[PDB]
C-alpha cells in the first residue's frame, strides 16, 4: 500500500481501504497516518470524505491516542482548508459540535461552532444549522445567547426563509413570558411577505393572539392583515 | 462513514470469496458542570473540618 | 462617482426629469400649555 | 461513486485540464493580450550615411495584415456600438422624456441608482 | 431593522415591625 | 385617462422628425472648403474639443490627405498631449495606411513624451510583434524594464521570452526583476519557472539565491514574516518532493533558528512533520501551535470566556510553568465593563473560581489564596451594583478551612450588610446549620426577613428549624407572630397557606384545642367560605365522638350559611352534612339533608 501511495496510484477507495486494513488489525495510530498522508493529494471534493472519515475515526475509538487538543487541531484544519474551497461543510461542523460537547461539556462552545458554520449557496445546509444552533441554544442556554441567535438567522436569512424563524422567536418569547416582545416579533415578521405567500405566520399570529391576546388586540390583527392583502 | 467507508466494507466482504480459494436554564450551566467535581470535593473537605469543629 | 446635477431653477435643454429629480419637539411647549389649562380651570372654578 | 475510483495521477490530469472597476493598466494589459492571441490564430535594419535615418525589411505581407486587421477591428467595434444604440433607442420604461439627448441622460440618472 | 423593546417589559418601612415582633419572641431552651 | 407621461409621449413623439452627390473635383473642391471652413470655425472657438480634433483629422483621411490628417493630429498634440485616445488613434490612421514608419516615428514619440502609460508601450510592442521584428520587440522590453515600469512590463517580458522559447533570456530577465521587485511572489514566479522549463540545479540554485538574499537582507525588513515564511515551506516542500527529506529539516531547522519570531513558519513544520514525520515531536508543536490560536483568538476578543475556559487547560495540561502568569492574565484582562449580572459577569466569574479552586489544590498556599478573596471581593465584584451569591459562600467555605470560624461569620455579616441575597442569606443559614450552632441560626433568619417579607417561603422555615430544637412553646410564639397582623406585606392566599401549615403543626403536636382555635381563626381569615366550613368539618372529624362531632360542625356549618343569608351557602352546608353521612354516618342522615334541600334556592 505504501508503495501505490508512493506512486501516487493511490485512489480515494484504496486510501480508505488501506485505513480500514489498520484498524481492523489495531494498528490505528498508523491508521491516522495514512489519512494524513493521503488528504492533501486529492481534490477538496474528495478531501471532505476523506476527511469524514478522518474525524469519526479520531473522534470514537478505542485505540486513538489523540489528545483532545490535537482533535480540535484536526477539525480546525478540516473546516479551514474545506471551506476556502467552497465545499459544504455540514457534517464535519455538526460533527465538531457533538466532540466538543462530549470532550469537555462546553456547550456555549458548541452551539459557537454551529453559529461558526451558518453563518459562512447551499441555503438549505445553513437552514438545518440555523435550526440546530437555535434548538441546542434553546434547551441550554437560555434568553442571553438565544436572542442574540434568533435576531442574527432572522437578519441575514432572506425572506420566506427567516418568517419561520419570525414564528419561532414568536414561540420562544411567548414561553419565555415576554408577550410584548413577541407581539412585535410577530407584527415584523407578518410585513415581510404578502399574506398571499405567508398563511405560515398568520396562523400561527392568530394562535397567538388567541393564547395571550385579547378583543382589541386581535382587532388590531386583523386590521394588520387586511391592510397588508391591499 | 456513507462514502468511502461504506464501499470498503462492501471490498473487505468480497475478500471472503478470495478467502475461500485461499484455503483450498441557567446561562451558566456548562461551567457548573464542568466544576461540580472541584466543587464537591472541597465541599467535603468543607465537611471534614467542620465535624471536627 | 458625483452625481449628475439636476437643477430645481435652470434647465438649459428644456430637458424632462421625474418628479424626484426635480423636487423641533420640546417638552416646554406641553408644560406650558398644560399650565394655561390649570390656570383656566382655576379661574373657572 | 464513480469518481471515488481515478488515481492521484488521474486526479492532478483532470484538474489541469479542468481546473468592479479597472485602471488603465491593467485594460491595457488585457487588450495587448487578446490581440496575441488573436495573432497565434493567424501566425535586418540598415543605416544611411547621408540622411542617418534607419531602414528596417519588414515584410509587406505582415504589414498589409496589420492594416487589415486594424481595419477590420474598427469595423467589429463600431457595428456593437451601433446595435447598442439601436436597443438604446427602443428600450422602455424609463422616465419620460422629450427627445432623444433627454432619453440617454433619464438613462444615465438611472443609471445612478444602482 | 427589527427594534424590539428591552428584555423585562411586560404587557400594559415594614421592617421596624418586622424587627419589633422578632425582639418580641420568648427565649430559646436549646433543648436538642 | 389622460396622464402626465402619456402626455410627454406625445410631445416626444410631436419632435421627433437630401443625400448630394460629388460628380468631379470642382464639387470636391467646394464641399471640402465648405467642411474645412466649419471644422477650423469649431476649433477656433473651442480648442479643447479634442473630439473634434479627431472628428476633423478623420475627414481628411477620407479625403485620402494624410498631409492634412497629419497635420490636424499634429496640431490636436499641440492642444493636448496627454489624451491617450489622440496618440492611439493617430497611430492607427498612420498603420491602416501601410505608413509603418511614420507609425513607428510617433509610436516612439508617445513613449518618450509619456513614458509612464502602458498602453503606449503595449501598442508599440504588439505593432511590433505583428511585423514579426523580434529583436525589436525585445529591445522595446529592454528599454521598458530598464526604466523600472510596475510588475505587468516584467510580465509581459517574460511572456514574451516564453513565446520566443528563450528560456536562457527568461533567466536574465528573472535575474533583474528580482532586484526591481523584491516581493516574494517575484522570487515564486522565478522558481515556478524553473520547475517546468530549466534542470533541479537550477531550481535549487534560485531557492539557495531566495534564502541567502532574505537572511542577508534581513535586516532591511523588506519582507514580510509570511512572505519568508512561504518562501521557506515552498522550499521545503521542493526538496520534500525530490525525496531529500533530510536537507528539508535541516531547511526547517536552520530557518527556524535564523527567525525565531515567524511563528507562521512554526506552522509549517508542524504541517510537513504531520505527513513525512513522526508520532513523537508531533503533539508537542499541536499543543505550541494550540496556544497560539487561544492566544490569537484570545487577544482579538478578551470577553470569550469559553475560550479562556479552554486555553487554562492547554496551558495546565502541557505547559506548567505557565499557569500562574496565564491565570493573572485572565483576571485582568476578561474582567467585564458593564455594571451588571449579565452573562459575560456570570461566565467571567467562573474564572476567578477556577482560580480559587486550582490554588488551593495544587498549591494548598492559604495566605495566596486569602490574598485572592481580598483583591475579588474588596476590588472586582461591583458591590454597591450586585454580587455573586457564591462567592461569599466560598469564602465562607475556605475560611472554615482554615480555623478562622470567628472571620467566617464576620465576613458573612458582611456580606449581608454591603449586598442583602436570597442565595447569601440561605448559604449563611446552610453552613451554620451544619456548625450546630443552632441558637445564632434564628438570629440569621430574622435578618432574612427584615431583607424580604412577602414569601412565605423564609416564614415556613422557622417551624421545623424550631420542631428540630423541641421548642414547642417557641414555635408556637413564632407561628402566631407569622400570621399576625405584622406581617401585613404577606399576601392573603399566602397568610391562609401559613395558617393551614402552622395548623398542620400544632396538630402534630396533639393539641386538639389550639387547631380547632386555629382553624376557627382560619375560617375567620377565610371569609367564612365554604370550604372553609367543610375544612372545620374535617378537622372536628379528626377530633363515635369523631361522628358527634362532624354532626355537631354540620349544624355549625348551616348556622353560618343562615346567618351569612346566601342559599349557595345553604346548599353547601347540606352537601356537607350529606358527605359526612356517606363518610361517616348512615343514610338517615343524607335523608335528612334531601329534607333540607331547597327547590329549584327555596330553602323548605
Ligand atoms: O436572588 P436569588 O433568589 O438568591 O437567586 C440566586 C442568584 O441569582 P441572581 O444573582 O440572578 O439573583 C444566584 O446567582 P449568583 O448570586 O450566585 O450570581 C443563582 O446562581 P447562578 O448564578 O449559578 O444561577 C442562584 O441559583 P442556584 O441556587 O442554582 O445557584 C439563585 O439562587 P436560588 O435558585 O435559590 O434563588
Amino acid at each position: 500500500y505504501n508503495t501505490v501511495i508512493d506512486l501516487r496510484l493511490i485512489t480515494p477507495a484504496m486510501a480508505e481501504n488501506f485505513a480500514l486494513f489498520l484498524q481492523n488489525h489495531y494498528e490505528v495510530m498508523e491508521s491516522f497516518q495514512v489519512y494524513e498522508k493521503t488528504i492533501p493529494l486529492f481534490p477538496p471534493e474528495i478531501q471532505y470524505e476523506l476527511w469524514i472519515e478522518y474525524l469519526e475515526v479520531a473522534t470514537s475509538h478505542q485505540l486513538s491516542s489523540l489528545s483532545p487538543e490535537h482533535i480540535r487541531f484536526l477539525f480546525e484544519k478540516a473546516l479551514k482548508n474545506l471551506c476556502s474551497n467552497g465545499i459544504d461543510c455540514k457534517t464535519i461542523f455538526i460533527a465538531y459540535s457533538v466532540f466538543e460537547e462530549r470532550i469537555s461539556g462546553l456547550i456555549s462552545k458548541s452551539i459557537e461552532i454551529l453559529r461558526r458554520g451558518a453563518v459562512i449557496t447551499h441555503l438549505e445546509s445553513r437552514l438545518q444549522l440555523w435550526r440546530m444552533c437555535i434548538s441546542k441554544a434553546e434547551s441550554t442556554l437560555g434568553p442571553s445567547v438565544t436572542r442574540e441567535l434568533y435576531q442574527e438567522c432572522i437578519q441575514i436569512l432572506p425572506n420566506s426563509k427567516a418568517v419561520e424563524f419570525v414564528i419561532k422567536f414568536s414561540d420562544f418569547e411567548s414561553s419565555i413570558g415576554e408577550t410584548i416582545r413577541a407581539r412585535e416579533i410577530l407584527a415584523y415578521g407578518a410585513k415581510l411577505l404578502p399574506p398571499s405567500r405567508n398563511t405560515e405566520l398568520w396562523d400561527s399570529f392568530e394562535i397567538f393572539e388567541l393564547k395571550h391576546g385579547d378583543k382589541e388586540t386581535y382587532k388590531d390583527m386583523l386590521k394588520m392583515k387586511k391592510v397588508l392583502e391591499s | 462513514m456513507p462514502s468511502l467507508r461504506d464501499l470498503s466494507l462492501e471490498r473487505d466482504q468480497e475478500l471472503n470469496q478470495l478467502r475461500a480459494r485461499i484455503n483450498q436554564v441557567c446561562e451558566t450551566s456548562d461551567l457548573k458542570a464542568k466544576l461540580a467535581p472541584i466543587m464537591e470535593v472541597l465541599e467535603k473537605k468543607t465537611n471534614e473540618k467542620i465535624k471536627g469543629i | 462617482k458625483i452625481p449628475a446635477a439636476v437643477s430645481n431653477w435652470k434647465n438649459p435643454n428644456g430637458y424632462t426629469v421625474a418628479l424626484e429629480r426635480r423636487v423641533t419637539i420640546n417638552d416646554g411647549f406641553m408644560k406650558l400649555s398644560e399650565a394655561l389649562e390649570n390656570a383656566d380651570k382655576k379661574a373657572r372654578q | 461513486e464513480k469518481a471515488f475510483h481515478y488515481t492521484v495521477q488521474e486526479y492532478d490530469a483532470w484538474e489541469r485540464r479542468h481546473p468592479g472597476g479597472i485602471s488603465y493598466d491593467q485594460l491595457a494589459k488585457l487588450s495587448y493580450e487578446k490581440t496575441l492571441r488573436n495573432l497565434a490564430t493567424q501566425t535586418k535594419v540598415q543605416k544611411d550615411t547621408k540622411t542617418g535615418k534607419i531602414t528596417i525589411a519588414d515584410d509587406d505581407k505582415l504589414v498589409n495584415k496589420l492594416a487589415v486587421s486594424l481595419q477590420s477591428e474598427s469595423k467589429k467595434r463600431y457595428e456593437a456600438r451601433k446595435r447598442q444604440m439601436q436597443n438604446a433607442k427602443t428600450l422602455y420604461g424609463v422616465e419620460s422624456f422629450i427627445n432623444d439627448k433627454n432619453k440617454q441622460f433619464n438613462e444615465k440618472l438611472s443609471r445612478e441608482s444602482k | 431593522k427589527l427594534i424590539l423593546s428591552a428584555p423585562g417589559t411586560k404587557q400594559g418601612r415594614i421592617r421596624k415591625f418586622l424587627v419589633q415582633m422578632f425582639a418580641s419572641l420568648p427565649s430559646p431552651k436549646n433543648d436538642f | 385617462h389622460v396622464s402626465a407621461e402619456q402626455i410627454l409621449r406625445d410631445v416626444y413623439k410631436k419632435g421627433q422628425k437630401t443625400n448630394i452627390d460629388i460628380l468631379d473635383l470642382e464639387e470636391l473642391r467646394e464641399y471640402q472648403r465648405r467642411k474645412r471652413t466649419e471644422y477650423e470655425g469649431y476649433l477656433k472657438r473651442n480648442r479643447l474639443d479634442m473630439g473634434q480634433w479627431i472628428r476633423y483629422a478623420q475627414f481628411e483621411i477620407e479625403q485620402h490627405d494624410m498631409r492634412r490628417a497629419r497635420s490636424i493630429f499634429e496640431r490636436a498634440l499641440l492642444v493636448d498631449s496627454s489624451f491617450i485616445p489622440l496618440w492611439i488613434r493617430y497611430i492607427d490612421a498612420e498603420l491602416k495606411v501601410k505608413c509603418i514608419n511614420h507609425a513607428r516615428n510617433l509610436m516612439n514619440r508617445a513613449i518618450s513624451t509619456l513614458p509612464r502609460v502602458d498602453k503606449l508601450w503595449y501598442k508599440y510592442l504588439i505593432v511590433e510583434e505583428s511585423l514579426n521584428n523580434v529583436e525589436i520587440v525585445r529591445s522595446l522590453y529592454t528599454k521598458w524594464c530598464s526604466l523600472e515600469p510596475g510588475v505587468n512590463a516584467w510580465n509581459s517580458f517574460v511572456d514574451f521570452e516564453i513565446r520566443q522559447k528563450n528560456w536562457n533570456g527568461v533567466r536574465e530577465i528573472y535575474s533583474k526583476y528580482v532586484m526591481a521587485h523584491p516581493q516574494m511572489q517575484t522570487w515564486l514566479k522565478w522558481v515556478r519557472f524553473e520547475n517546468r522549463h530549466g534542470n533541479t540545479e537550477f531550481t535549487r540554485s534560485v531557492y539557495s539565491l531566495a534564502i541567502d538574499t532574505v537572511a542577508n537582507l534581513q535586516n532591511l525588513q523588506i519582507w514580510s514574516d509570511m512572505e519568508v515564511a512561504k518562501l521557506v515551506n515552498s522550499f521545503a516542500h521542493w526538496e520534500a518532493a525530490q525525496q531529500e527529506y533530510e536537507r528539508s529539516s535541516a531547511l526547517y531547522q536552520i530557518a527556524i533558528e535564523k527567525w525565531p519570531s515567524n511563528q507562521l513558519l512554526k506552522a509549517g513544520l508542524l504541517d510537513f512533520e504531520k505527513q513525512f514525520g513522526d508520532i513523537n515531536s508531533i503533539e508537542e508543536t499541536i499543543s505550541y501551535k494550540r496556544k497560539m490560536e487561544y492566544e490569537t483568538i484570545l487577544s482579538n476578543n478578551a470577553y470569550d470566556y469559553d475560550t479562556w475556559w479552554l486555553y487554562l487547560d492547554l496551558i495546565s495540561e502541557s505547559f506548567p510553568k505557565q499557569i500562574m502568569q496565564t491565570f493573572e492574565k485572565a483576571i485582568v484582562d476578561s474582567r467585564p465593563k458593564e455594571l451588571s449580572k449579565n452573562v459575560q459577569w456570570k461566565r467571567y466569574i467562573y474564572l476567578w473560581m477556577r482560580y480559587i479552586c486550582y490554588v488551593e489544590l495544587e498549591l494548598e498556599n492559604s495566605l495566596l489564596e486569602e490574598e485572592l478573596f481580598q483583591r475579588l471581593i474588596d476590588d472586582i465584584i461591583p458591590h454597591k451594583h450586585f454580587t455573586f451569591s457564591k462567592i461569599w459562600l466560598m469564602y465562607a467555605k475556605f475560611l472554615i478551612r482554615h480555623d478562622d470560624v470567628p472571620k467566617a461569620r464576620k465576613i458573612l455579616g458582611k456580606a449581608i450588610g454591603l449586598c442583602p441575597k436570597a442565595k447569601t442569606f440561605k448559604g449563611y443559614i446552610e453552613l451554620e446549620v451544619k456548625l450546630k450552632e443552632f441558637d445564632r441560626v434564628r438570629k440569621i433568619y430574622e435578618k432574612f426577613i427584615e431583607f424580604q417579607p412577602s414569601d412565605l417561603q423564609i416564614w415556613s422555615q422557622y417551624g421545623e428549624l424550631e420542631e428540630n430544637l423541641g421548642d414547642w412553646d417557641r414555635v408556637r410564639g413564632i407561628y402566631t407572630i407569622a400570621l399576625d397582623e405584622n406581617s401585613d406585606f404577606l399576601t392573603k392566599e399566602a397568610k391562609i397557606v401559613l395558617l393551614q401549615k402552622y395548623i398542620t403543626f400544632e396538630t402534630e403536636s396533639q393539641e386538639f384545642e389550639k387547631a380547632r382555635k386555629l382553624y376557627r381563626r382560619y375560617l375567620e381569615l377565610n371569609q367564612y367560605s365554604p370550604q372553609s366550613w367543610i375544612e372545620f368539618a374535617m378537622y372536628q372529624t379528626s377530633t363515635d365522638e369523631n361522628k358527634l362531632e362532624a354532626r355537631k360542625v354540620f349544624e355549625e356549618a348551616i348556622v353560618f350559611f343562615k346567618e351569612k343569608d346566601d342559599k349557595q351557602g345553604r346548599l353547601s352546608i347540606l352537601e356537607a352534612l350529606k358527605d359526612y353521612e356517606e363518610t361517616y354516618g348512615t343514610e338517615l342522615d343524607q335523608e335528612t339533608v334531601k329534607k333540607r334541600f331547597p327547590k329549584v334556592y327555596i330553602f323548605p
